[PDB]
């Protein structure tokens, strides 16, 4: 397993250095995970989940943003047949500012 | 427009001609009936159309439309459970058949992440899409696909 | 009960209890410092900075695109402060129509 | 108001016209399109 | 009780950590979108 890790780490860390705009994505996905964990830690420490709709609104806005970022990264690494690298952004923006409105309506 | 995907446009008009006059659909949409099914089958088709258009192409904008029309069907009828348990079955059958691609990931994850949080906004549905057994299938497949994508990366850099 | 009947009162249910303020304040400070850390990582550490910037008419389209992206989130934030849904819809339809054109013009011009 | 037999005839004529134009379209497309 | 008469999401003290997360994700997303079209 050591050989696989050795041959994958340098490959990924060279790919992320050849393309700069693949470092914007992942270091924005990573921290999202942290946010999720933090919220979970909170519900663990305060063992009562009184506003459960608020917890869901604060956790979905992380999960459903991580998945959209991952889809954008996949569609930028090697684009899909019909759609170009410029629809990949103007569709991610629309889906993101629809999810944001849904998650702002959920929490109130 | 949904049969225009499965085959050429010439084979879709026939389907329309069938569904315009057929007693199995006329029975519940007669001139006087004002039930939920009156509006609940149209959306049933439209969502499926977009899902095909989203799964066949892989775009995100064709899965957000499917999520929006699935929220509209959730608001309009209590038979959304059928879609919620049929789309994951399609994705799963494509997973184990060995036809996983980078299009299923984007399409399904966008559809789920938007449709579930949108369908939670109906006061009658409430928190069921995370509590009831019916919707659990969808959630399961969500987790499953998150694994498979990572597995694909391993295939990219590991001998078969 | 010809003469008189005993008094009756309704025993309510206890309301669900909130949590102490200091814990929430600590957990808000943690999220704030995390966001600031992400911003600092973007700016300086990861060397991901503003290499090329649009100028002239492409810069005006850029300003329009930013104006649209920020205006939608201002609309959503104002809707989160008890604004009517219909008003939000009208304010979004009066901003998408110019904003869609400007954003498409920018994304086709710049690439 | 329109009677009931007149409406029955109208519905049957609409269905026949639809089912004939569909076949005309399909038989034009089968030949004229590159196969 | 109608939806408009429940206590707001900021009057509660248990849910001040679930609004900071949303505001932070929104701010980070805005800055990300801005920096994406301004980088080689
Ligand atoms: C991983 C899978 C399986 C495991 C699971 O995740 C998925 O994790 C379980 C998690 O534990 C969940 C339970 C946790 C506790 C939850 C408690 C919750 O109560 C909610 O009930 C609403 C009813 O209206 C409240 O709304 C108002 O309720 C008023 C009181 O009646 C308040 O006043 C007011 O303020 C609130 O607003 C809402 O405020 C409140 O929170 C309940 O409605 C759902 C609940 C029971 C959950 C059901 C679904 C789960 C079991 C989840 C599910 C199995
Ligand atoms: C593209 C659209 C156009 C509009 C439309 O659909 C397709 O096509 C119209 C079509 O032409 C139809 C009419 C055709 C002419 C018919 C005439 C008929 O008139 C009768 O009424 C008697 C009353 O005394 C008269 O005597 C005598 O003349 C006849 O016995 C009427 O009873 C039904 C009728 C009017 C039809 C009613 C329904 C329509 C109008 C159809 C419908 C609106
Ligand atoms: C669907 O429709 C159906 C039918 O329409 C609905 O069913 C009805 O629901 C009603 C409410 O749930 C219910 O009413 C209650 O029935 C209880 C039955 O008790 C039986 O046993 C006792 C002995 O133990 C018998 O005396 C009694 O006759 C029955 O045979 C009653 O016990 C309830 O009485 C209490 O409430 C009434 C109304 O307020 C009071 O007048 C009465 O004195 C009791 O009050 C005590 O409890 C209340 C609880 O809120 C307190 O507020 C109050 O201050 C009293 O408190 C004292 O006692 C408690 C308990 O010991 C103690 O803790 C406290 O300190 C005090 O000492 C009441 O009568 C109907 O019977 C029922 N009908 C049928 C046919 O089933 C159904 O709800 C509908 N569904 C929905 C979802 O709405
Ligand atoms: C932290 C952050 C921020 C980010 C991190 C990253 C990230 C993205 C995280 C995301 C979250 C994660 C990671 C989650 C993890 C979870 C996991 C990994 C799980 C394991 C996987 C499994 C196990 C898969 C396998 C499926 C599986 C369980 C299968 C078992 C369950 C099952 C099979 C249940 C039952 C199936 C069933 C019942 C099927 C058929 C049912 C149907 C079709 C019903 C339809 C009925 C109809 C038609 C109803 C219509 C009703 C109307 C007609 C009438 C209505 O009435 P009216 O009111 O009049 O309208
Ligand atoms: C912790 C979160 C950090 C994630 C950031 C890095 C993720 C990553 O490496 O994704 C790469 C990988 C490969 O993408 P391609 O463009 O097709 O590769 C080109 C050649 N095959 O893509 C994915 O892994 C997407 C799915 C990631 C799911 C992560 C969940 C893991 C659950 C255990
Ligand atoms: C940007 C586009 C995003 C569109 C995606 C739709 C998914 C979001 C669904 C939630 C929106 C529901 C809605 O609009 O009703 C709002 C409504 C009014 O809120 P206000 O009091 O005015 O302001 C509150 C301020 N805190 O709030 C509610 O309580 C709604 C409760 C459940 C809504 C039921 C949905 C109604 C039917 C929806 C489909 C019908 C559309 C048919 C039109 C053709
Ligand atoms: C547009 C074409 C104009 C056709 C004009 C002919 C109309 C006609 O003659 O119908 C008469 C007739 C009776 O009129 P009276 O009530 O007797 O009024 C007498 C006062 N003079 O009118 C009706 O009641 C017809 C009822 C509606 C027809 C039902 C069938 C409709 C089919 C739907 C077609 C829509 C598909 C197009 C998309
Ligand atoms: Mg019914």
């Amino acid at each position: 397993f050591q050989e696989t890790f050795k041959t994958s780490k340098r490959a990924y860390f060279a790919q992320i250095e050849k393309y700069p705009k693949l470092k914007l994505i992942d270091t924005f996905c990573f921290f999202l995970v942290l946010l999720g964990v933090i919220q979970c830690t909170f519900i663990i420490l305060i063992r009562d989940n009184f506003p459960f709709n608020a917890f869901l609104a604060g956790f979905i806005i992380c999960v459903g943003q991580f998945v959209l970022l991952m889809s954008l990264r996949l569609q930028l690494c090697n684009s899909f047949p019909g759609i170009s690298k410029n629809r990949a952004f103007a569709e991610f923006i629309v889906a993101s500012l629809i999810l944001h409105f849904v998650c702002l309506h959920f929490i109130n | 427009e949904f049969t225009k995907e499965i085959k050429d446009a010439s084979a879709g008009l026939l389907a329309a001609g069938f569904i315009a006059i057929v007693p199995g659909y006329i029975s519940r949409s007669v001139a006087g009936s004002y039930d939920n099914e009156a509006i609940a089958i149209t959306l049933l088709m439209v969502t499926f159309m977009f899902w095909i258009k989203a799964q066949k192409t892989g775009s995100i904008m064709h899965a957000t439309c499917a999520a929006l029309f699935y929220f509209y069907m959730v608001s309009a009828w209590g038979g959304y459970v059928f879609i919620t348990n049929l789309i994951p079955l399609h994705v799963f059958l494509l997973i184990l058949m060995g036809r996983y691609s980078s299009k299923l990931y984007s399409a399904y994850t966008t559809w789920y992440a938007i449709g579930t949080v949108a369908s939670m906004q109906i006061p009658f549905v409430g928190f069921l899409p995370i509590r009831s057994n019916d919707h659990m299938a969808a959630l399961g497949v969500f987790g499953l696909i998150q694994i498979v994508a990572f597995g694909d990366f391993v295939k990219g850099q590991i001998s078969t | 009960k010809f003469g008189i009947k005993p008094e009756i009162h309704h025993i309510f249910h206890a309301e669900p209890k909130r949590v102490a303020k200091p814990i929430a304040v600590i957990f808000v400070l943690i999220i704030f410092i995390t966001i600031l850390s992400l911003i600092v990582t973007w700016l300086n550490s990861c060397a991901a900075a503003f290499n090329n910037i649009p100028t002239g008419v492409t810069a005006v389209y850029f300003l329009g695109f930013i104006a649209t992206i920020v205006g939608f989130e201002v609309i959503f934030a104002r809707y989160y402060l008890g604004t009517s849904i219909f008003e939000t819809l009208f304010s979004s339809l009066y901003l998408g129509a110019p904003g869609l054109l400007t954003s498409t013009k920018f994304l086709r011009s710049f690439g | 108001m329109i009677s009931d037999e007149q409406l029955n005839s109208l519905a049957i004529t609409f269905g026949i016209v639809m089912m004939t134009l569909i076949v005309i379209y399909h038989a034009v497309d089968s030949t004229m399109s590159p196969k | 009780l109608a939806n408009d008469e429940y206590p707001r999401s900021w009057e509660i003290s248990n849910s001040w950590v679930y609004i900071s997360a949303i505001c932070g994700v929104i701010v980070a997303w805005i800055f990300f979108v801005v920096s994406f079209v301004t980088t080689s």
